[PDB]
């Protein structure tokens, strides 16, 4: 079978990524050893090793979706993957509010149009609780 | 009182204003900062816990989204009156089929 990429986007501080790129643009597999990624059974936590040097690294949700589109004419491109998580190197924290695009700041507090009546896990645990239970009282209440 | 060029007229500025704002400010490449009933809900929770015993539980929810999707089951369940269902189909086809092959006896 074909399992579907998974693309994300890797974030570094400014030096780190300097040396970064000058390995990735040279091309030899010296950057394969210099180079790791530990992710840790978290999910939402990580290593990024450069030359040997640990960075603390957090996988964040981006508010905006970006897709990978490659071409071979640059005048028909293909989709290829969706982008929705960062790995920035240095619940609601694992929330990125920024988008990567310079216009794109304060994207899902300003330029987000939010609307509104986790919960829906919190009200099955309290049904079970229910049903696993013999009597149940409920009332609307008010200030108490 | 005009109900043709007017209203055309007027959507027609509207729409070329709003494009015109929105691809400057997408463009740009300038750094941006960083920057009813007021009721609760409670409900009372009666078990047996291990050897004897009858402990009961208050538990008060306060946010009104869970609220909103507890209650609505309760609603939907109160006028909802299954594998025990199921069982009793089951337990039906098995009669019908001892009746058809009683009747395919009293046939032979």
């Amino acid at each position: 079978p074909h399992e579907l990429e998974s693309q994300f986007i890797l974030r570094l501080p400014p030096e780190y990524a300097s040396t970064v790129r000058r390995a990735v643009q040279s091309g030899h597999v010296n950057l394969k050893d210099r180079l790791t990624i530990e992710l840790h059974p978290d999910g939402r936590h990580g290593i990024v090793r450069v030359d040997r040097v640990p960075l603390a690294s957090k996988l964040v949700d981006l508010p905006c979706v970006m897709e990978s589109l490659k071409t071979i004419d640059k005048k028909t491109f293909y989709k290829t993957a969706d982008i929705c998580q960062m790995l920035v190197s240095t619940e609601k924290k694992f929330i990125w509010n920024h988008g990567i695009t310079l216009p794109l700041k304060n994207v899902r507090k300003r330029r987000f149009r939010k609307t509104a009546k986790d919960v829906e896990k919190e009200v099955k645990r309290l049904l079970s609780t229910d049903a696993e239970a013999v009597s149940t009282r409920w009332e609307i209440i008010a200030e108490d | 009182r005009f109900s043709v060029a007017e209203h055309q007229e007027r959507y027609k500025e509207e729409c070329q204003r709003i494009f015109d704002l929105q691809n400057k400010v997408l463009s740009s490449t300038e750094v941006l900062s960083t920057d009813a009933t007021g009721r609760c809900l409670k409900i009372y929770r009666t078990f047996r816990d291990e050897e004897g015993k009858e402990y009961v539980r208050c538990e008060t929810v306060r946010k009104p989204a869970v609220i909103d999707a507890y209650v609505r089951i309760r609603t939907t369940k109160d006028e909802e009156f299954h594998r025990e269902e199921m069982r009793k189909e089951r337990r039906r086809i098995q009669e019908q089929l001892r009746r058809l092959k009683r009747n395919q006896e009293k046939e032979k």
